[PDB]
C-alpha cells in the first residue's frame, strides 16, 4: 500500500500515510411511539345493517392509524382488488383523509363497480369518478341477507336518463310520471315508481345472492396528512456501532447511558453545529447518548526498502482494542498518540531519527520504539573563586546551503482550456477578464525571480583576478 | 387604554434541548417595550383582528374568561374554531356554528352543521397565552405561573412552553373572547430576531433584542 | 462530503485527484511547524544542571529556577503563564512531537548554562566563571568601567531583586498582557468552528442531509442535487485550506524572528 | 448541448488553474523571503566580519 | 508541449561562476577594504 | 453582487456565511496596517524642538 | 477511422506487438497509430507554436 500511494518501486526510510480505517456497523434499530391510536374499523365492515344502493351511507374517517395488512390476509372476502394502489404497500402510505361507503347488491352486480363502465347501478345509483378510486371490497352475505334479510328491504332505482354525477345521491322519492307530451300523449299515465325491489331466495344461485360491497376512497396531497399506517419497532442495544432511526431522526453511532436531565417536552438535545448528542426512546422515555464510532488514518514506519523489508504499522488516535499477519501481529503498544504494532518496546533511550509523537519515536537497530533522549548530561563544578581558561585552539570549516531562485515557468491561458478550438474561444469570452488576470501573475513572478537573482549575486562593480 | 409591555413574550421556538449556548433565532416574537391595548370589560368584548398570531394575558384568578371563538366570518357558512373550558377538561370543536350576539359561558350553542373534528384534553394568577398559525398548523403556548416583581403591572421575565398542536389547516382572520352573564391584555407580534441564553438545565434565562438599540 | 455513502463516492470519484494535494498541504504545514519548534528550542548539545548550593554574589534566582516539588518541574513564572491563558466530523488534531517536559528541560538547561558559564557555552565547551566576574565583563562591554560594579554590588542586587518582584506581581495581577497567543488560539478555534458549521447550509438543494433527498427522489435529479452539495462543500474546504496556508506562513515568519532573537540575545550580548 | 458540456469542462479547468496559481504565488513568496535572508548573510559575513 | 513552457534564466552559469571567483579573489587579496 | 434586490437576499442567505469571514479578513488587514504604520513611526515618547 | 486530430506525421521507430492499435505516453496523448489500410505504424506530433 505504501508503494501504491508513493507510485514507486523504492521507498526510503521514514513514515508514510497510506489510508484510513473505520468501524463498520453491525445491525440497525428502529423505534416509534409506544401507543398506537387504533381506528374503529369494526363498526364499518361488521355493521348490523346496510343501506340501499340508491341511498348509500357515506362515513368519514380521519386522524386514524389503520393497518391494511391485518385485513389483506383475511380470507373472509370474495374479492379485494385495488386500482392503481398496491395494497401490500398501504401500510407505508400517508393520505389526507378517507371516505367509506358500505352497501349491499346482487351477485352479478359486482362488476358494475369500476370507472368508465356502463350499467343500471353504475350510472343510475352510484357513479365512479373518471379518476382513481381507493378500491372496492366485496364478500358473500347469503348467511344474513339471503336467509333472514328483508324480502323488499333492498331496493334499486330503475330511473333512466338521469346519469348521476360521481358521489351523488338522489333519495327523492318522486313518482316517475312525465305528465307531458312525450309519454303516449297523455298526462298522469305511464307512472312508474323510481324504486324496485330485489328478488332473492335462499341459495337461488350465484348472481342473485346479495353481497356486501364497500368502496374506500383516499385523498392525497389535499391537506396535511391525518391517517397513516402503523410502523414496527424493535429492541435496543448498547456499546455497539449501530445505525438508528429514532422516530424520524436517523444517524449512526454508539449508544450509551446518560446523566443529563430533559424538560418534559423536548425530544432530542445537541451541543453545536446541528450535532445530535442525546435522544430519548418513545417507549421507555429514558435519556441516552450518541457517540460517533471510532475511525482514523493509518501510518507505516519503515527503515527503507534498501536496508530491510519489514515495516511497523501505527493507528493514530485509536484506543485499539477493536483492531480488526498484521491483524494482531507482534506486541501491541498503546501510546499517547494511538497504538503501534510491529515493533518491540525497549526500556533505554537514545537519539531519535524517525519521529512518531508524544515524545516517542522508533528506529531500526528488528524495529524498536523508544522515548526521545534530550542529549548527554553533565554538571559543571561551579564555585565562587574558580575559572577555566583554554590553553589550545582549533580551526574548523562548516557548510551552509541556501536556495535563491526557482525554475521560471509560463502557462498559456486559452490553449490549456481550449485546445485550438473556435467554440471554446468564443464561449470563453463570457467569463470576463479571468484570462489576463491569470496570465499576468506568472510574468510578474518570473520578473521577480530575475530581479532576485540579479540582486543577490551582483554585488561588485569590477572583476578581480 | 395603552400599557407598556416591558419584556414579556418569549417562548421556546423548537423541541431541541440546549445547555450553556447563546442561540440566535429569527422568528415571530413580541417586540420589546411595545404597547398593548388594556381592556376594562367590567361593569365589553369587541372583535379584534387576528393578524398572524396573537398574545393574550389575564390577571383574575377565577373562571370568568372561558373561550376564544375564531374564524373568518363567524357564521355557519365557514368553519369556526371553539376552545372552551369546563373546570375539569378542555374541549376544542372546529365544527361550524352560527352567529351569537352576546355569548355567555362559564362553569351560544346554535348549530353543528358539517361537524368534522373534536378534541378533549385536561396577588393573583397570570395566564399568558400565545396563539399561532403556521403552514396549516395551529399552535398554543401557555404559562400559568405568575411572579410579583411589581404590583398592578406584569413586569418580569418568563418563558412560554408549548402544550398542544392541531393539524386543522384553516384560514383564521377574526377572533373574539367569550364571557359570562352577570382586565385582559391583547397584543400583536412581528417577525423579529432574538438572542437567547440557556441555563445548564435547558431553561431560557435571558433574551436580547436584535433590532432595538445600538448596544443590542 | 459523503459520510459513508455509496453513490456520493461514485459521483465524487470523477472530479479528479484533489484529495492528494488537499492532504499533502496539511502534512507539509504540520512538518513545517514541527521543524519550527525544533529549530527554535534545540540550541544546546548537552543538558547542564544547576549546582546544589547557590551563592551568586547576593543575587536571588529562586523565582526563576525550576522548583523540585512541582508536578511538572516548572518554575513559578512558567506556572503563572500556563494558568493565565486558556482556550469531530472527520477531522483530527495531531499531538505535537515535543511535549511540555522536554521544553521545560531545554529552558532549564539554557538558563543554567547562561547563569554558570555565560557566553562561552554557546561556542564550544562550558567554562566555569563566578557571577561577579561575569557582571564585570558585561558592564565593561557597554563602556562602563568595571570599577563601578565592584563598589556598588549591594545596590545592584537590591534593585534587581525589587525589579523581579515587581514584574512577578505585575504578571500575577495585571491581565490582558498576552494578547498574541490568545488571538492565535481564538483564530484557529473560530476557523475550525465555522468550517464545521458550514455543513448545515442548504446550498440551494432540497435538504442539507444526503440520505433524506436520496430516499425521497430518483437519481435523474438526485445527481444534480448531490453535485450542487459536493461543489459547495469543495469550495468551502478550498477556502479553509488557503486560510490555513496563509496563517502557517505568517507563523513561520514570527518563529524565525523569535529564533534569531533567542540565538543572539540569550547566548551573548547585543 | 455542446455549450453545456464545454461549460462544465471550462469551469473545472478554471478551478484547477486558480488553485495552481495560488500555490505558485505562496511558494514564490517563501522563496523570495529565503533569498533575501541569503543575500543579507552573504553581504554581511563575506565583505566583513560578523 | 501541450500549453506549458519553461523560460531560460537571464544569467548563465558561467557568469555566476565569474561573480563567485571575483568575490573570492577580492576577499583573499584585499580583505574587507574593497567593500 | 445585486444592488438592492430582494430575490437575491433570499437566495444568498442560503449559501452560508462567506461574507462574515470576508469582512473579517478585510477589517483584520486594515487594523494590521494601521498598527504597522503606528509602530513604524511612533518610536519616541516626547517631542523636542 | 473516426479519430480526429491535427499534427505532422512521421515514420515511426517504435515496435508494436501484433495486437495493439495505437499508443500513448501521458494523459491520452496519442503518440503512434497504425493505419487501417496499409497496416503501417506512424507517429504523430503537433507542429510548431510559441
Ligand atoms: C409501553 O408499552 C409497554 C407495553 O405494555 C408498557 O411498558 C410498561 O410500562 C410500565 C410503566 O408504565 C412499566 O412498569 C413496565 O415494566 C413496562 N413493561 C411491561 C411489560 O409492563 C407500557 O404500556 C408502556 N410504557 C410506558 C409508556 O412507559
Ligand atoms: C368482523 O367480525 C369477524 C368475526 O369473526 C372478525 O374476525 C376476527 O378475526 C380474528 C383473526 O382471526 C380473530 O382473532 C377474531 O376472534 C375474529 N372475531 C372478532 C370478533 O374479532 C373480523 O376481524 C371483523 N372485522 C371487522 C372489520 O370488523
Ligand atoms: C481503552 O479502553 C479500555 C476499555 O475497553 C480501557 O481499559 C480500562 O483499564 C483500566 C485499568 O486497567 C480499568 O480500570 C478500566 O475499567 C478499563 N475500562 C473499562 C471500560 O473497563 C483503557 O484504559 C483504554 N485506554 C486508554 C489509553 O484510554
Ligand atoms: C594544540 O593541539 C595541536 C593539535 O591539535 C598540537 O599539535 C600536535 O602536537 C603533537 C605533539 O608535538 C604532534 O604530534 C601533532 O602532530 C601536532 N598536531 C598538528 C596538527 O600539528 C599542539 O601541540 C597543541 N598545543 C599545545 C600548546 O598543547
Ligand atoms: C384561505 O383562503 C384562500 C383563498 O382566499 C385559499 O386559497 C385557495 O384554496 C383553494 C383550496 O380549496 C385552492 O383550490 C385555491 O387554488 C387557493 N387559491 C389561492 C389563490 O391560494 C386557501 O387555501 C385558504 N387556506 C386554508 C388553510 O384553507
Ligand atoms: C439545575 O438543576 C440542578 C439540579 O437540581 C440545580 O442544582 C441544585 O441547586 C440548588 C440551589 O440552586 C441546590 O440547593 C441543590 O443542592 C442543587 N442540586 C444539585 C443536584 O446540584 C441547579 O441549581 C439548576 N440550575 C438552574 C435551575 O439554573
Ligand atoms: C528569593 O526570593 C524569594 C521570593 O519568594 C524568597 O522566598 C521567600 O522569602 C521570604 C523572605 O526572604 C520568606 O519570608 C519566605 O518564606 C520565602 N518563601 C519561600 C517559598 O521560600 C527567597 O527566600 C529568596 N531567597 C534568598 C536567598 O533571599
Ligand atoms: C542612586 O539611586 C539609588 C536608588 O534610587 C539610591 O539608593 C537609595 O538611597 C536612599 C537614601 O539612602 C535609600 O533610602 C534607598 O533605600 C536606596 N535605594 C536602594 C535600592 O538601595 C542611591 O542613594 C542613589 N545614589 C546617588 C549618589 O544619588
Ligand atoms: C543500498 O545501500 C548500500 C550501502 O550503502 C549501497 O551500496 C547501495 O547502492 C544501496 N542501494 C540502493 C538501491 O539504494
Ligand atoms: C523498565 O524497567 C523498570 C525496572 O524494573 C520496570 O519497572 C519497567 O516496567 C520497565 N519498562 C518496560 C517498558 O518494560
Ligand atoms: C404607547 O402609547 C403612548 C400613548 O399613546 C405613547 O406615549 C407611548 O410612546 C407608546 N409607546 C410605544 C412603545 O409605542
Ligand atoms: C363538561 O363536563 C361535564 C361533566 O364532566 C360533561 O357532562 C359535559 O359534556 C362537559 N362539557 C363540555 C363542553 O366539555
Ligand atoms: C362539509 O365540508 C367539506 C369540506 O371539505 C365539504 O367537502 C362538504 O361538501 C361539506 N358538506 C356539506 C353538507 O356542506
Amino acid at each position: 500500500e505504501t508503494k501504491c500511494t508513493l507510485k514507486s518501486f523504492t521507498v526510503e526510510k521514514g513514515i508514510y500515510q497510506t489510508s484510513n480505517f473505520r468501524v463498520q456497523p453491525t445491525e440497525s434499530i428502529v423505534r416509534f411511539p409506544n401507543i398506537t391510536n387504533l381506528c374503529p374499523f369494526g363498526e364499518v365492515f361488521n355493521a348490523t345493517r346496510f343501506a340501499s344502493v340508491y341511498a348509500w351511507n357515506r362515513k368519514r374517517i380521519s386522524n386514524c392509524v389503520a393497518d391494511y395488512s391485518v385485513l389483506y390476509n383475511s380470507a373472509s372476502f370474495s374479492t379485494f382488488k385495488c386500482y392503481g394502489v398496491s395494497p401490500t404497500k398501504l401500510n407505508d402510505l400517508c393520505f389526507t383523509n378517507v371516505y367509506a361507503d358500505s352497501f349491499v347488491i346482487r351477485g352479478d352486480e359486482v362488476r358494475q363497480i369500476a370507472p368508465g363502465q356502463t350499467g343500471k347501478i353504475a350510472d343510475y345509483n352510484y357513479k365512479l369518478p373518471d379518476d382513481f378510486t381507493g378500491c372496492v371490497i366485496a364478500w358473500n352475505s347469503n348467511n344474513l341477507d339471503s336467509k333472514v334479510g328483508g324480502n323488499y328491504n333492498y331496493l334499486y332505482r330503475l330511473f333512466r336518463k338521469s346519469n348521476l354525477k360521481p358521489f351523488e345521491r338522489d333519495i327523492s322519492t318522486e313518482i316517475y310520471q312525465a305528465g307531458s307530451t312525450p309519454c303516449n300523449g297523455v298526462e298522469g299515465f305511464n307512472c312508474y315508481f323510481p324504486l324496485q325491489s330485489y328478488g332473492f331466495q335462499p341459495t337461488n344461485g350465484v348472481g342473485y345472492q346479495p353481497y356486501r360491497v364497500v368502496v374506500l376512497s383516499f385523498e392525497l396531497l389535499h391537506a396535511p396528512a391525518t391517517v397513516c399506517g402503523p410502523k414496527k419497532s424493535t429492541n435496543l442495544v448498547k456499546n455497539k456501532c449501530v445505525n438508528f432511526n429514532f422516530n424520524g431522526l436517523t444517524g449512526t453511532g454508539v449508544l450509551t447511558e446518560s446523566n443529563k436531565k430533559f424538560l418534559p417536552f423536548q425530544q432530542f438535545g445537541r451541543d453545536i453545529a446541528d450535532t445530535t448528542d442525546a435522544v430519548r426512546d418513545p417507549q421507555t422515555l429514558e435519556i441516552l447518548d450518541i457517540t460517533p464510532c471510532s475511525f482514523g488514518g493509518v501510518s507505516v514506519i519503515t527503515p527503507g526498502t534498501n536496508t530491510s523489508n519489514q515495516v511497523a504499522v501505527l493507528y493514530q488516535g485509536v484506543n485499539c482494542t477493536e483492531v480488526p499477519v498484521y491483524s494482531t501481529g507482534s506486541n501491541v503498544f498503546q501510546t499517547r498518540a494511538g497504538c503501534l504494532i510491529g515493533a518491540e518496546h525497549v526500556n533505554n533511550s537514545y537519539e531519535c531519527d524517525i519521529p512518531i509523537g508524544a515524545g516517542i519515536c522508533a528506529s531500526y537497530q528488528s524495529i524498536i520504539a523508544y522515548t526521545m533522549s534530550l542529549g548527554a548530561e553533565n554538571s559543571v563544578a561551579y564555585s565562587n573563586n574558580s575559572i577555566a581558561i583554554p590553553t589550545n585552539f582549533t580551526i574548523s570549516v562548516t557548510t551552509e546551503i541556501l536556495p535563491v531562485s526557482m525554475t521560471k515557468t509560463s502557462v498559456d491561458c486559452t490553449m490549456y482550456i481550449c485546445g485550438d478550438s473556435t467554440e471554446c474561444s468564443n464561449l470563453l469570452l463570457q467569463y470576463g477578464s479571468f484570462c489576463t488576470q491569470l496570465n499576468r501573475a506568472l510574468t510578474g513572478i518570473a520578473v521577480e525571480q530575475d530581479k532576485n537573482t540579479q540582486e543577490v549575486f551582483a554585488q561588485v562593480k569590477q572583476i578581480y583576478k | 387604554a395603552y400599557t407598556n409591555s416591558f419584556t414579556r413574550g418569549v417562548y421556546y421556538p423548537d423541541k431541541v434541548f440546549r445547555s450553556s449556548v447563546l442561540h440566535s433565532t429569527q422568528d415571530l416574537f413580541l417586540p420589546f417595550f411595545s404597547n398593548v391595548t388594556w381592556f376594562h370589560a367590567i361593569h365589553d368584548n369587541p372583535v379584534l383582528p387576528f393578524n398572524d398570531g396573537v398574545y393574550f394575558a389575564s390577571t383574575e384568578k377565577s373562571n370568568i374568561i372561558r373561550g376564544w371563538i375564531f374564524g373568518t366570518t363567524l357564521d355557519s357558512k365557514t368553519q369556526s374554531l371553539l376552545i372552551v373550558n369546563n373546570a375539569t377538561n378542555v374541549v376544542i370543536k372546529v365544527c361550524e356554528f352560527q352567529f351569537c350576539n352576546d355569548p355567555f359561558l362559564g362553569v351560544v350553542y346554535s348549530s353543528a352543521n358539517n361537524c368534522t373534528f373534536e378534541y378533549v384534553s385536561q396577588f393573583k394568577n397570570l395566564r399568558e397565552f400565545v396563539f399561532k398559525n403556521i403552514d396549516g398548523y395551529f399552535k398554543i403556548y401557555s404559562k400559568h405561573t405568575p411572579i410579583n416583581l411589581v404590583r398592578d403591572l406584569p413586569q418580569g421575565f418568563s418563558a412560554l412552553e408549548p402544550l398542544v398542536d392541531l393539524p386543522i389547516g384553516i384560514n383564521i382572520t377574526r377572533f373574539q373572547t367569550l364571557l359570562a352573564l352577570h382586565a385582559y391584555y391583547v397584543g400583536y407580534l412581528q417577525p423579529r430576531t432574538f438572542l437567547l441564553k440557556y441555563n445548564e438545565n435547558g431553561t431560557i434565562t435571558d433574551a436580547v433584542d436584535c433590532a432595538l438599540d445600538p448596544l443590542s | 462530503i459523503c459520510g459513508d455513502s455509496t453513490e456520493c463516492s461514485n459521483l465524487l470519484l470523477q472530479y479528479g485527484s484533489f484529495c492528494t494535494q488537499l492532504n499533502r498541504a496539511l502534512t507539509g504545514i504540520a512538518v513545517e511547524q514541527d521543524k519550527n519548534t525544533q529549530e527554535v528550542f534545540a540550541q544546546v548539545k548537552q543538558i547542564y544542571k544547576t549546582p546544589p548550593i547557590k551563592d551568586f554574589g547576593g543575587f536571588n534566582f529562586s523565582q526563576i529556577l525550576p522548583d523540585p516539588s512541582k508536578p511538572s518541574k516548572r518554575s513559578f513564572i512558567e506556572d503563572l503563564l500556563f494558568n493565565k491563558v486558556t482556550l469531530f466530523n472527520g477531522l483530527t488534531v495531531l499531538p505535537p512531537l515535543l511535549t511540555d517536559e522536554m521544553i521545560a528541560q531545554y529552558t532549564s538547561a539554557l538558563l543554567a548554562g547562561t547563569i554558570t558559564s555565560g557566553w562561552t557555552f554557546g561556542a564550544g565547551a562550558a567554562l566555569q566563571i563566578p557571577f561577579a566576574m561575569q557582571m564585570a565583563y558585561r558592564f565593561n562591554g557597554i563602556g562602563v568601567t568595571q570599577n563601578v560594579l565592584y563598589e556598588n554590588q549591594k545596590l545592584i542586587a537590591n534593585q534587581f531583586n525589587s525589579a523581579i518582584g515587581k514584574i512577578q506581581d505585575s504578571l500575577s495581577s495585571t491581565a490582558s498582557a498576552l494578547g498574541k497567543l490568545q488571538d492565535v488560539v481564538n483564530q484557529n478555534a473560530q476557523a475550525l468552528n465555522t468550517l464545521v458549521k458550514q455543513l448545515s447550509s442548504n446550498f440551494g438543494a432540497i435538504s442539507s442531509v444526503l440520505n433524506d433527498i436520496l430516499s425521497r427522489l430518483d437519481p435523474p435529479e438526485a445527481e444534480v442535487q448531490i453535485d450542487r452539495l459536493i461543489t459547495g462543500r469543495l469550495q468551502s474546504l478550498q477556502t479553509y485550506v488557503t486560510q490555513q496556508l496563509i496563517r502557517a506562513a505568517e507563523i513561520r515568519a514570527s518563529a524565525n524572528l523569535a529564533a534569531t532573537k533567542m540565538s543572539e540575545c540569550v547566548l551573548g550580548q547585543s
